[PDB]
């Protein structure tokens, strides 16, 4: 239960829960994406349609977003009527109805269509498939819900029973006095959450290596790469994102996109190549895998690397800073691929 | 939807008379029909008036 | 009138030396008079759609063209509703007034009569 | 929360802020897309896309730079973002860029390869941006001849006939120093700022002042860009609303959050308190759709922008938002007025106070260069409080009651009544 802050002359406050239980740690597929879209529905004392026309009169919006490793329930708001939120948040984390009705008409639905955005965009479509290939059962857990393994209004509870636990979650309020903040969190019903076990563990997933997987899609085409990396090997990989996606590199107009995502055990380097057609897709990124082969680096993007890792805000809680500048150079070993679009014209993991 | 559109008897008057789609270019040849409806009603009108006194 | 018997009559008269000197010249000056290219229409645009052998043809109407034959009906309603005719230099020129149905309606027209005859062919043993 | 602007030779404005983490300088110029010509349409636009070119980009990068520009009707911005510490280098980088490179970004293999990126992405643009499609469209009949009926972006056709003697004709017409501002946001200090701007004298081309031209004007029109093909319907349908420093700026502002926007997929937004909502939740009646109250210099846009896949019921989405907006000049409430007046702090909050300081920039810059000043957050909201329902009406009946409207749409759109009909329900029958 840490209840985090920091004030400021400003008049918007937000506050925000964290909560380990994004798809990394879901006991069937998509229950997390279900239980994210079942937040600010019913609460055994306030309607959703109450909760939403009270804070509409104050001055305030709620929303719940998903992760592959959390579920933050966030509350932007005015500055004064910080206690009513805070009391939101927990009525929801506390007592959720979860009437049956709410999951066939507003859960299911506003599910079924997130599912559609994601369906149709080919680099999120790659982005899953590079997810279930490095980390075969742990973040390579589907992160929305498709239906491929039944799921119950019962699987959602009891997800939500040990997700939900003040082990397991934390307070953070930006543009708060951190001292009515923890007062008001333990004078609420965050405290009666019964605190069971935080599944946040250090050990180091098991990735592997080498593997490849091609989908048929009817659209662009978009060939990607992606690479598990270590606790500490985290830093040079975000550098060698910010290098590809900047106007050092020479081939960063080769690249639809590249990125790093850090978690709290490691973390998965991506690369996106997308266009229309398949024959500008091979090109460009059979020539990337081999100007990265021989790779280098020499650290021109060193300050750029560091500038742009400042710009978020919300990220004032990010793990090492000075590890840039250290290493400076970069190669390029086993990898994993995978091609979405016109398979028939794209490259194999072995003509790379 | 709309009343016009809703309402049993209305959305007859609704669809023969006001979102009735009409081709652009008609001209005043097509304005006929109307003055035929018009005709029959003043036929009836005052014949019903003169029926009153007449034997 | 089916297109395929204006066809057969249209087709010997302009193949017949003797005819197409003397009806060509008529034809063409009856075209002019009907006026319709001073709207900029096509021949094609008036004929009577409402059936299914104009359905079927303007169905198998390449895109390009669809596009094009709605263009010059819209044109065509909204400069006769103002009571005017497009300036000389939109008129259709007779180069343009091209039968670009005509091919699809012959077309759906002899599949309709092959059916016909398909459906009531006798057998003689 | 300090509005600090002085002037020496340049007019210089900042805004400070302790915890930022970066901090961003730029310069922001007076004028924009509303100052080209249906002919040279677009260089703006250019200019930018030569700022942010991989060459000029390159060299920002290894210093640690990052660039950004933006290209809107009133005004023009350049923005170089730096760490705390190297306030000092973006300076220098902003300098040797519009005067010593203002003739190095200009070379024939730069510019062709600009050009030819600017063009695949205004066609990008035209091909699938459907709702900014219609609401560029929106400002071009609705401001027809006129300065606000240039899009942003310029026109394809103006485009490909732009050449260098273009930008430089531009530059030297605008990029003057009394069409200009520097703005730095972040948490550098205003004394910190100008000290460094006061150091370097050179003025360069002052006392030359930009064209002039004719005041904008709202025509009540439409523009219909049908397309079959598409699988909805986007329109933007507005009224003339208010100009920037105008009396109702925020009476306009609120009386659109009245009606704010909806997206029909997300279960809170179909419970707000709204009550359009309950007419066009029953047959579904668009997917989504926003209202607005855009505010430019010489005028504004007041009104709506939708999408749906009802086609065959446009005229009902139409019908049942208008009457809405009919009753903001009879029967609006008490408590939708203050419903309006605390979501629109919000909103104007959550704008204003972002964690990002290139943002703050484009608030400040704007601003400063039409009023000379900007209204502080916390001003704001003193006068939206103060509005009344009274105020409301009194608007409401000067800008929507039986006011001449401007439409835009495409896709299929064969179901969107003639003008007349539309227009006709800006006011109901009465005794
Ligand atoms: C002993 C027997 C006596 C004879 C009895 C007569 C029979 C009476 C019974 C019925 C009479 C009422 C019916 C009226 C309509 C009949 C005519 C008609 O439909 O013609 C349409 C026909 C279609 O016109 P259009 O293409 O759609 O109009 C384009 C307009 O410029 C589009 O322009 P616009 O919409 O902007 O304005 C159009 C026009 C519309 O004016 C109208 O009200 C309708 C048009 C009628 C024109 C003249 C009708 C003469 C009837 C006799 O308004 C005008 O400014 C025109 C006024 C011209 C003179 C009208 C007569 C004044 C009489 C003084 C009393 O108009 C004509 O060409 C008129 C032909 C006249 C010969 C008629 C032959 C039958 C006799
Ligand atoms: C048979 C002989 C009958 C002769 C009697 C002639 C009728 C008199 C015509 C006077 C028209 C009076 C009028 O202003 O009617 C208005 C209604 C309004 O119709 P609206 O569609 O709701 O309005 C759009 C135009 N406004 C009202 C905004 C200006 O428009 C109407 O409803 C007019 C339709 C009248 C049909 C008769
Ligand atoms: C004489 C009118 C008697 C109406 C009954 C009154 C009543 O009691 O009407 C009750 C209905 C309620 O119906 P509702 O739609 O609200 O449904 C209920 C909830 N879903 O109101 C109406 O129909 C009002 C309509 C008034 C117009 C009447 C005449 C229209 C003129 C053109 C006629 C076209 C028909 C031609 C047929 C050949
Ligand atoms: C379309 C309908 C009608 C037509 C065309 C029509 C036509 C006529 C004609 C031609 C006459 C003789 C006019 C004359 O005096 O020279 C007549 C007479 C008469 N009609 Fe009709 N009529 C119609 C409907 C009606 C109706 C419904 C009544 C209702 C009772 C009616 C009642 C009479 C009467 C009472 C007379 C005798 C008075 C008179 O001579 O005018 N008519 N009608
Ligand atoms: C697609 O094309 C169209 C189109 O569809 C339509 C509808 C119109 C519009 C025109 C019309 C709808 C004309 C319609 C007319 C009729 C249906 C007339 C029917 C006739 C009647 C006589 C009605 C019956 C009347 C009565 C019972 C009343 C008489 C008696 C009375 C008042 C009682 C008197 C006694 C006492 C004691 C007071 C168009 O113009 C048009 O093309 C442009």
């Amino acid at each position: 239960l840490t209840v985090s802050a920091r004030d400021a002359p400003t008049k918007i406050s937000t506050l925000a829960v964290k909560v380990h239980g994004g798809s990394r740690y879901a006991t069937k597929d998509g229950v997390a994406h279900l239980l994210n879209r079942f937040n600010f529905q019913n609460t055994n004392t306030r309607s959703a349609l109450k909760l939403v026309r009270e804070s509409e009169l104050l001055g305030g919006t709620f929303k719940s977003t998903l992760d592959r490793e959390y579920i933050t329930l966030k509350a932007t708001f005015l500055k004064d009527d910080l206690p009513y939120y805070v009391n939101a948040l927990a009525d929801v984390l506390y007592k959720t109805a979860f009437k049956p009705h709410e999951l066939t008409e507003s859960v299911l639905p506003a599910a079924r269509y997130d599912y559609a955005v994601a369906e149709q965009c080919p680099v999120k479509s790659a982005e899953d498939q590079l997810y279930a290939i490095t980390f075969r059962k742990g973040l390579g857990n589907p992160l929305l819900y498709d239906g491929v393994e039944r799921v119950s209004l019962q699987d959602i509870k009891d997800f939500a029973d040990k997700v939900y636990t003040k082990e397991n979650l934390e307070v953070s309020g930006e543009n708060v006095v951190e001292a009515d903040l923890k007062r008001f969190v333990d004078e609420s019903l965050l405290s009666t959450l019964p605190a069971g076990k935080s599944l946040v563990s250090k050990s180091e997933p098991k990735f592997f290596l080498g593997e490849e997987n091609r989908v048929r899609f009817i659209g662009d085409s978009v060939a990607a790469i992606g690479i598990p990396v270590n606790k500490a090997s985290l830093a040079q990989y975000e550098v060698l994102a910010n290098y590809l996606t900047s106007a050092l590199s020479e081939l960063s107009g080769l690249i639809s996109s590249a990125k790093l995502d850090k978690f709290t055990d490691g973390g998965l380097f991506t690369l996106f190549v997308r266009d229309q057609d398949s024959a500008v897709v091979s090109s460009n990124i059979k020539k990337i895998v081999a100007d990265l082969k021989k790779g280098k680096d020499l650290s021109p993007a060193i300050n750029y690397t560091k500038l742009k890792n400042a710009v978020q805000n919300e990220s004032v809680s990010s793990p090492i800073e000075l590890n840039f500048d250290a290493v400076k150079d970069f190669k390029l070993g086993k990898f994993n691929y995978v091609a979405v679009g016109d398979v028939s014209n794209l490259p194999y993991l072995d003509e790379l | 939807m709309a009343f016009r559109k809703s309402n049993v008897y209305l959305s007859l008057v609704n669809s023969y008379i006001i979102d009735s789609p009409q081709p652009s270019s008609i001209n005043y040849w097509w304005n006929m029909g109307s003055l035929l409806g018009l005709c029959l009603v003043i036929q009836i009108v005052t014949g019903i008036f003169m029926a009153m006194h007449y034997s | 009138q089916s297109f395929t018997s204006i066809a057969r009559i249209g087709d010997y008269i302009l193949k017949s030396p003797v005819l197409s000197k003397l009806c060509v010249p008529v034809a063409n000056q009856f075209i002019n008079l009907a006026g319709y290219k001073k709207l900029g229409l096509k021949f094609d645009d008036l004929i009577a759609e409402e059936n299914p052998i104009m359905q079927t043809a303007l169905r198998r109407l390449p895109e390009d063209e669809s596009y094009a034959r709605a263009y010059r009906i819209i044109r065509a309603h909204q400069t006769e509703l103002t009571h005017h005719l497009l300036p000389r230099n939109e008129w259709i020129k007779a180069q343009e007034d091209v039968p670009y149905l005509l091919p699809y309606i012959l077309e759906a027209e002899a599949a309709a009569k092959e059916k016909d005859e398909l459906d009531n062919i006798e057998v003689s043993k | 929360a300090e509005v600090t602007q002085l002037s020496n030779g340049i007019v210089v404005a900042t805004e400070h802020n302790p915890s930022a983490h970066t901090a961003s300088v730029g310069v922001v110029f007076g004028s924009g897309a509303a100052n080209e010509n249906p002919y040279n349409n677009g260089v703006s636009n250019l200019w930018k896309n030569i700022f942010l070119s991989k060459e000029n980009s390159a060299v920002a990068a290894k210093e640690g730079l990052a660039l950004s520009s933006n290209i809107s009707r009133d005004f023009q911005s350049y923005i170089v973002s730096s760490l705390p510490g190297s306030t000092d280098k973006s300076l220098d980088f902003l300098n040797q860029s519009f005067i010593q490179q203002k003739a190095n970004l200009l070379s024939s293999s730069n510019f062709e390869a600009t050009k030819k990126s600017v063009l695949k992405q205004v066609q990008d643009f035209e091909d699938n941006d459907h709702p900014n499609r219609v609401l560029e469209h929106l400002h071009s009949t609705a401001f027809q001849n006129t300065p606000l009926s240039l899009p942003t972006r310029g026109t394809l056709e103006s485009l490909e006939n732009l050449v260098v003697a273009d930008l430089e004709s531009f530059a030297n017409n605008h990029f003057l120093n009394s069409n200009a501002v520097v703005v730095g946001t972040g948490n550098i200090k205003h004394e910190d700022l100008v000290n460094s701007i006061e150091s370097k004298n050179l003025s360069l081309q002052t006392g030359t002042k930009p064209v002039l031209k004719k005041k904008a004007a709202f025509l009540g029109s439409e523009v219909r860009l049908r397309d079959d093909t598409l699988p909805k319907a986007w329109i933007s349908l507005a009224v003339e609303g208010e100009p920037v420093n105008s009396p109702n700026y925020f009476v306009a502002k609120l009386a659109a959050q009245i009606f704010g926007s909806y997206n029909a997929f997300e279960p809170a937004s179909r419970l707000q308190g709204i009550k359009l909502l309950d007419n066009i939740q029953e047959y579904q009646l668009c997917d989504n759709f926003n209202h607005f109250s855009l505010s430019y210099k010489d005028s504004g846009l007041w009104g709506f922008s939708t999408a749906t896949r009802n086609v065959t019921m446009i005229d009902d989405l139409i019908h049942f938002t208008l009457k809405q907006w009919n009753r903001l000049t009879i029967s609006v409430t008490d408590t939708e007025v203050e419903r309006a007046k605390s979501l629109l702090k919000l909103q104007l909050g959550q704008l204003y106070e972002s964690g990002n300081p290139v943002n703050d920039a484009n608030l400040l810059g704007a601003e400063v260069l039409i009023k000379g000043s900007k209204l502080s957050l916390g001003e704001a909201f003193k006068k939206i409080d103060a509005i009344t329902v009274k105020d409301v009406k009194a608007w409401a009946g000067k800008r929507l009651w039986d006011q001449d409207i401007a439409i835009a749409g495409t896709g299929q759109i064969e179901g969107l009544l003639d003008y007349m009909r539309i227009r006709s329900d800006m006011s109901m029958m009465r005794w």
